[PDB]
RNA sequence: CCCC
RNA sequence: UCCCC
RNA sequence: UCCCC
């Protein structure tokens, strides 16, 4: 906690000269490294690596009653655990605030840019239906779990296999898949940004903006988060510079 | 379902860019510090304040600056369906980008060791509830006197058969295209900053800056009526000594 | 109308000085509280519609006792008189043996005992407390005993359940439910 | 800490108690002023306001279809439950019911069960398969005493006004539940060999000790309940027993409404 | 079932006024203060005693007194279709009135900053088991020797077939008018002052009367039982305390 | 605190042991005596109470149709579950199973489940639909040491005198639970190189490091837990394999009514 | 779907023979955070861990005055299993934490860290049998490369039984359809097997069965080890090379 | 090759003298932790993979105030400078008046303040620290009114808000968010 | 539940 | 077993 | 999974 607030002095000294720690531009990702098919057995899955933080995302799918509400459409739930293993800091209990929020975002950019087609994973009408469990576990935090997870979790979506034969459904086919959510969060210091916060930028203050967008560029969801007053000129800027880093991201996927 | 505009109106009368009707009571409550019942369409909210008060334990005590609590709860009887009581991952969710707006806000460095508690209870749902709350919210720690640098002032925007409305109702929610909840700081009589956004949904990177205009014009008319609540209260606690 | 709201501004850092209910920011000064802003001598306040109870010297104050070293009792004080509102900077005060009668008290556990209510007198920064005037003292009183509530006897406490004597500092109001 | 101010208040109490007389001047068997207002949340299937003195609290009444119990098909369901919010009081905590909300709860369903105020029978919609469900939730509001008493008639009250949603579950036309008693709490606070009946908060600052008697619209009594930590003297018991029963005429009365 | 009384006699053929079997053994456990077994009708419950013993953790303390707790559990088995572990609402219920009848008799200002707990464990349940444990966790109480103003003794009555029973089975307790339970204070061999009183039901306020004389005529006599326990706990340290002289 | 009188009762136990004797001259392959009532409990389907020494420990059983589990449409399902209650020790607490308390149940049901000590195929009423539950729900009393063996001779007594409650679920005439096994379970304090069968609470307070070995009819080995921060010595394994397959021989003929 | 036979032409339905370990990876240092870590794969296990301390007080009344508290948690991911897996502690997973702990509590050297916590966590990203011994065998590794002093190594393997003959190593059909499952842990200590720091087993084996499992397990125990030595001898180049890597 | 890994005989007892990295048991020295083995002079050690931080009399220390006294004053020492590795005596270390500048300073609270981040030297047991270097003291204060960090001007600390001036011993690294 |  | 309210 | 046990 002492360290945090010295390393906090540096981050602001660097701020004030426009630069950052690492030299990293204030629009620029750290490396990004997408590996699919990391756990066998499910039948979707991904590891993230972006900078020092990693992050992997198995993918289940098993049938299952529809929700009242929408008898003809699948599911997707997704759940995070920001397990102790990350950082000192995780505790062991159960879903706390961040990893509540976190998995929700991330939740938002699949469902909102429709990137799974719900429609098709209808079995059986009112009664049958598949459920996509999307599960995020955080292996080393090393800043903006957020965005490796949402990476990581659309990789996964897109190396995932319909276990059909299992459930004597029929022959196993990959999962549909026809977008593309990228999601983009900024640390937020007054009047300026910082794409993609390390921890070590994190020291500053959990001050952030996530935007998230689709395949054409359209938003699909966002979250500010922390307590500071947004300024609407840089929000204006941020917005043009997220989508920007969306894109961007989104040829790593091919 | 079938169409949420007909001839430039909403389902309900309104046009694009019409607020529900609102209502703002501050001073509700006899035992909380500050109080304030709130209506926003159909939507039944109360806020109450307590604080600055000791926290407990301790393992959260602060020596800097006060802790602020924000908690949204929804009561069982309040949606379409009985809700079963208790937090739940929305409610989590609200509570902390509710509270995250406040401490943008309140004036904690004055009360080191303290906190400042609110709480926000919806007696009937609608669309914007979360709205809803932080405008009681705001008016609640007005009338119990807690230091801010100004009003926290909140409407949403969505977006239905591809345009823009203000405040949307449940069945805009529902079927339309996008959702976007906005909190800003009111200072200087104007919409300074935004101290709330989140955006479900699909929109182009213009209908995004058209829908933020479009909430600071809600907003403002809304902390109008917040400020005449405040007001009412004002010349009520005057009439009060003048027994 | 001299109401002002929270945020509402009151002028210039150097038009006018920072008082209750006003902050200072970008060289501004603006309302902190909703109410009726005063200006007298260069001076800005506000008069909330809710103001905060601060205790300062010369405030009266109902405490309890939480320990007692040996020239020295330790005060929970927790309520300023004539408001309601739990005061900003509710903590511990200090009593001395000096101020408890302004007379002679050998051990400070003459006048006040563990867990005794009692009503007294900001004399000083961190909560400087005084039970001097006939006002102040112990408002109510638990037996060592039988940790029975002791009932005034003229000039003493007793308890009406074992019949106990001790003796303390007694204010007044003591037994009264009042301060 | 906070007990510091409510230990003072004790004083008072008992000071005007020992001179024969209640802080605002009430009798001993005088309820405050009650204010029954249904109709409240809309979107609820019934509901009601009650106002107790500066006591308030809102009941929502929720109906859907379900399944019947094992052990008794052919029998509609009741379930209640009360939040003692943090939003009433500086001591209520958020978190699941301690065990006043939970004591608080069972009296109130007592009250509705034992004088069968509402008949489950007809709230059965197939045999063994489908009953309707009946959710009571009490919120308090406002707690200023005796939030037992303004929740049960505000429990009674929402039922009164309860609208069966039969058209929205194709179970057919929209019918009013049908109640037929009308049960009613008293409680008073005990203090040694004295009651007072309707007890305030300020007066609470006693202690915790109190009885709550029940009865139904002919007078019987359908529900008890003595709680705290005290031995209730018999004599007063059969003496706040009469008062009691009389209180809930006069209080049953409130619901004639002209 | 058709009728609860027959000719002035119940179901299992009891007259109005008289008590299922009781069996109460004082000192069964090794490893407590004090415990009582008790059998009352088919109810079989065990009691036990801590205390007192340091309070943990160290902020329910309180000053001035010992701070006094009380847990009702019924086991697993103990119902007719098994009953997941863990407290419910009527347990929880329970365990505060139970509490709250023993904080009125326990002299707990004798032991500040301590607790006293209370458990009682229902090992098959049937009707009036509350009022079963009570009387289970009396006797484990005075076993303990720890100090109270006299006995706290329980026994409910209830109403079947417009007519008051004393200490109702369970064919009475769910198909008849009214159950309610009570406990007293005995002091000086008599009755003094009610510890509990619960009902539900529909009773006439002369019911309602009645059933207290009802139930002190019974709790007189299941009080002379739980001495009866204590004596002979009482004659068994005395020769215990002459086998080693022996 | 409580960790004073252990300590030095620890002194002591670890005296006697340094001069080759237990603390009441017992052998070190010595069990206390055992004494195994069943039909303690009427109203469930088997129970049975166990004293080992001065440790007191009741297993009650209930069955009730049931779903059967996906993986195993043609079986009847055992759960065990263990109460370490307040009621016994004053070192245990309130609340859901500590670990102590899922570990007991669980070394419990290993011995009943790899020992097939019940035909679960013999519990089916309907492939896929309806199959006999089995709870076997333990309750420690008194806790005087190695309430684990006490309770896995408890739970097996218990299982042997169960009644499937048919008749009750309309299912045919009740029968016996067919039992075609004995598990019994033999637990050792180890204490450096030696250990000591069956350990009382006061040999326990050495520390929490035991061995249990639970064998078959036939002296088959069908369940091992060692537990506790402590290293086990092969060469003292191997002794101590053979002394608790004799040990759980003795013990299984006092299921001889004996 | 039960293979009917499990074993074949003395061969496993994997390709291995009784005495065979599968296929083994050993990595120390793989997490930036912890103090120490190590990614293990065991057959079709996955696990990591992640080792923090001597730190914390911690909590508060969890403190001991004269040693160091230990704690272990196992846990496994949603998707580490054949059926989507709830997430949360269930009885197993406990029970689990538990005695790996006390198989670590038997080999710390706790005392030199009064009032302090060690804390291993152990996550198991890929689940197959044996997935407590994989996760004991990480959490050495781990705990080594966070330099904590220990007696010794902690090495880990079940022998299972299936067709009636003792294997090393089950799989998840033999462990699923065999007749026995027994996990060891033990302490090496002077390059050998010193003790047994951890013993449970479930099933139907004899007496002598029993112990010749031990023999087998001790087998495949040393063969584990070397390759955690040799996991550990990897690491010590790279903080010698990153060292003068300053220096150059 | 000198590797070691825990568990690995060293050799007897009596030949070498325990060091560090190396444990005793049955008159026999073993490696404690992975690394290098070394004997010098008879004393056997193995440099560790991971070293656990120790701090002794003479380390470069990190600390915040938590509580000030009349001379003394309570910082927590929560570094050891040149090891990311949290030391295992993390702890209470007393500062005195006399050990600060060299000079005279009376108030402790002239050179010290409440949650003040600080560099400090150690100069006895028990974390007995000192900041007698130019290189040493405070790095990071808030101001005691609005909490503020105070920004280093010249020789002196400033609020950049409330203007309000306050002095202690600066380290010449103050603010430069290293140390 | 047990195995994972 | 989600998501909106 | 309310109410009784
Ligand atoms: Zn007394
Ligand atoms: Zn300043």
């Amino acid at each position: 906690d002492i360290l945090v607030d010295i390393k906090r002095d540096y981050v602001l000294s660097k701020l004030r000269d426009n630069e950052r720690i690492d030299g990293r531009g204030f629009d620029e990702f750290r490396k990004v490294e997408i590996i699919p098919n990391v756990i066998e057995k499910a039948e979707g899955s991904a590891l993230v690596k972006l900078g020092d933080t990693q992050v992997v995302v198995g993918v289940k799918m098993q049938p299952g009653e529809p929700y009242p509400d929408t008898p003809d459409r699948g599911v997707i739930i997704v759940n995070a655990e920001l397990v102790p293993l990350a950082s000192p800091t995780f505790e062991p209990g159960p879903p706390d605030e961040n990893s509540i929020e976190l998995a929700r975002v991330v939740d938002r950019g699949i469902r909102e840019s429709e990137a799974v087609d719900l429609s098709k994973l209808v079995i059986e009408e009112g009664e049958k239906v598949w459920i996509v469990f999307v599960d995020i576990h955080a292996l080393d935090d090393d800043g903006n779990l957020l965005d490796a997870s949402a990476l990581a979790a659309i990789a996964a979506l897109m190396n995932t296999k319909v276990p059909a034969e299992r459930f004597d459904l029929g022959e196993d086919y990959l999962l549909p898949v026809r977008d593309l959510p990228v999601s983009v969060t900024s640390l937020i210091v007054g009047n300026k940004y910082l794409v993609d916060p390390s921890r070590e930028e994190m020291s500053v203050g959990d001050t952030t903006l996530t935007i998230t967008t689709d395949k054409d560029d359209n938003v699909v969801a966002m979250q500010k988060s922390g307590g500071y007053l947004l300024d609407e000129k840089l929000f204006d800027e941020l917005l043009d510079v997220s989508i920007n880093c969306a894109r961007k991201l989104r040829e790593k996927f091919k | 379902p079938e169409k949420l505009i007909v001839d430039g109106l909403r389902l309900d009368g309104r046009k694009f860019d019409e607020l529900r009707p609102i209502k703002i009571e501050a001073s509700v409550l006899k035992r909380a510090d500050g109080s304030c019942y709130l209506e926003m369409g159909k939507n039944k909210v109360i806020a109450a304040v307590f604080g600055p008060r000791e926290v407990h334990p301790e393992h959260l005590q602060d020596p800097s600056k006060a802790i602020i609590r924000y908690r949204y709860n929804m009561a069982p009887f309040s949606v379409e369906e009985r809700k079963r009581p208790g937090p739940d991952r929305r409610s989590i969710e609200i509570s902390k980008v509710s509270k995250e707006a406040f401490e943008a806000v309140i004036m904690k460095e004055l009360f080191p060791r303290s906190a400042i508690d609110i709480f926000v209870e919806v007696l009937q749902a609608d669309a914007g509830s979360r709205t809803a709350c932080l405008n009681a919210a705001s008016v609640a720690l007005v009338d119990a006197g807690v230091p801010m640098k100004g009003m926290i002032t909140s409407v949403a925007v969505g977006k239905a058969d591809g345009q823009l409305v203000l405040d949307p109702m449940k069945e805009e929610d529902n079927f339309g295209e996008a959702d976007m909840p906005f909190a800003f700081l009111i200072r200087n009589g104007k919409i300074e900053s935004i101290a709330l956004l989140q955006m479900d949904g699909r929109m182009t990177r213009d209908e995004v800056k058209q829908a933020i205009e479009l909430a600071k014009k809600g907003a403002l008319q809304i902390y109008e009526m917040q400020r005449e609540a405040i007001l009412r209260r004002y010349i009520e606690v005057g009439e009060e000594m003048d027994e | 109308m001299r109401f002002v709201m929270p945020g509402d501004r009151i002028g210039s850092a150097e038009e006018y000085v920072k008082g209750e209910g006003v902050y200072e920011e970008g060289g501004e000064l603006f309302a902190a509280v909703a109410g009726k802003l005063i200006i007298k001598d260069r001076v800005a306040k506000v008069e909330s519609i809710s103001p905060i109870p601060e205790i300062v010297k010369g405030d009266v104050v109902l405490g309890r006792v939480v320990d007692l070293r040996n020239s020295i009792a330790l005060i929970e004080v927790s309520s300023k008189k004539g408001e309601n509102r739990g005061p900003s900077n509710r903590g511990i005060g200090i009593l001395h043996v000096s101020n408890v009668d302004e007379g002679y008290v050998k051990e400070i556990s003459e006048a006040v005992g563990y867990l005794d209510i009692l009503k007294a007198r900001v004399i000083g920064d961190n909560l400087r407390l005084s039970t001097k005037e006939e006002e102040m003292g112990v408002l109510r009183a638990l037996c060592s005993n039988c940790k029975t509530e002791m009932v005034r006897e003229g000039d003493i406490l007793k308890c009406p359940e074992c019949g106990r004597v001790e003796k303390r500092k007694i204010s007044t109001d003591y037994g009264k439910g009042e301060w």
